[PDB]
């Protein structure tokens, strides 16, 4: 849970600007858009990184390249690599980070409009963020369905297969016989309707607040390299302040910077620490963290 | 909607 700054440079002044904006607009809410960066401190292994036990197990299993684990065609031809990744990444194996708890604090303070996440770890929900405020753009393991006929299956059927040694006899649909898989969006598949639908509604909400207070969209720990999720930032209203907390400037913040863009090069957990400080909520935060 | 998940 302990963090430190990424470099000798201080980001407290930049983080202070954010707290100042929220101070001047006490009845405004914030929309977060997050990626893998906010869960790195949780110890979740990056399947694309050698030196991770997961990477080598997938390589030993003949996975051709990391992302084939999230490819429909590959899964149907050989589901073992995905099952192996699921065993290691299944929700419940990790604990939320300081940044995940920040989302909870904001909710408690009624300043959370929505959190759009590309992650499948569901640590936002595990941390106590309400279902209504979360948009898991790439799905999660909480639901399962047959890839052929769409029949619904309880998530526990899939989960029970992961505890077997070795993992074999994968879940097959008792209607059409095809493989059943967790509701995780694989490369090549459309995201769930709720993604576009909610962004449609939040986009109007954003544009309408510009004319009344002022909202704020904060992008954290994402390389903005996966679409359509990566299109959100450019679609934020020109008149709505965009904030980016990432080790490096990426996506629209790099391709089309905006005068009002606030860029903060900092670890998501350190950022959380500094924001809570500048907001004066250290007391409530500590309570949540110790709860 | 935006299309299918991709790079
Ligand atoms: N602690 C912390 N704080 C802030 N930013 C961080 C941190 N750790 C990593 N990062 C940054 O977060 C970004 C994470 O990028 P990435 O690993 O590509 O994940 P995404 O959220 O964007 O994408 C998911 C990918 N996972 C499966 C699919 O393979 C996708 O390509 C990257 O730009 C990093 O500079
Ligand atoms: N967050 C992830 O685990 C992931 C895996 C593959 C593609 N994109 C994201
Ligand atoms: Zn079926």
């Amino acid at each position: 849970m302990a963090s430190m700054s990424v470099s000798t440079a201080s980001t407290e002044m930049s983080v202070r600007k954010i707290a100042a904006h929220m101070k001047s607009n006490p009845n405004a809410k914030v929309i977060f858009m997050v990626g893998a960066g906010i869960s790195t401190s949780c110890g979740i292994p990056d399947f694309r990184s050698p030196g991770t036990g997961l990477y080598h197990n997938l390589a030993r299993l003949k996975l051709p390249y990391p992302e084939a684990v999230f490819d429909v065609d590959f899964f149907q031809s050989d589901p073992l690599p995905f099952y192996t990744l699921a065993k290691e990444l299944y929700p419940g194996n990790f604990r939320p980070s300081k940044f995940h708890y920040l989302l909870k604090l904001f909710q408690d303070k009624d300043v959370l409009k929505r959190v759009y996440t590309q992650n499948i770890d569901t640590l936002e929900r595990q941390a106590g963020v309400k279902d209504d405020l979360i948009i898991e753009a790439h799905g999660s393991f909480a639901h399962c369905h047959c890839i052929g006929c769409g029949k619904v299956y309880p998530p526990q059927v899939f989960k029970s297969k992961l505890a077997e040694h070795p993992i074999k006899d994968f879940v097959k649909c008792d209607v059409c016989g095809e493989l059943v898989k967790p509701a995780i969006v694989f490369f090549g598949e459309d995201l769930p309707d709720s993604f576009s639908e909610t962004w449609l509604n939040d986009s109007e909400w954003l544009r309408e607040k510009i004319t009344t207070q002022q909202p704020l969209v904060i992008v954290v720990g994402t390389s903005l390299a996966v679409y359509p999720f990566a299109s959100l930032p450019e679609e934020i209203p020109r008149k709505v302040k965009r904030v980016l907390c990432n080790l490096e400037t990426v996506g629209d913040f790099k391709a089309n910077k905006r005068p009002t863009d606030l860029i903060v090069h900092q670890y998501s957990d350190e950022f959380a620490e500094q924001l809570v400080e500048e907001l004066g909520w250290q007391e409530d935060f500590e309570k949540i963290l110790t709860a | 909607k935006g299309g299918a998940k991709r790079h």
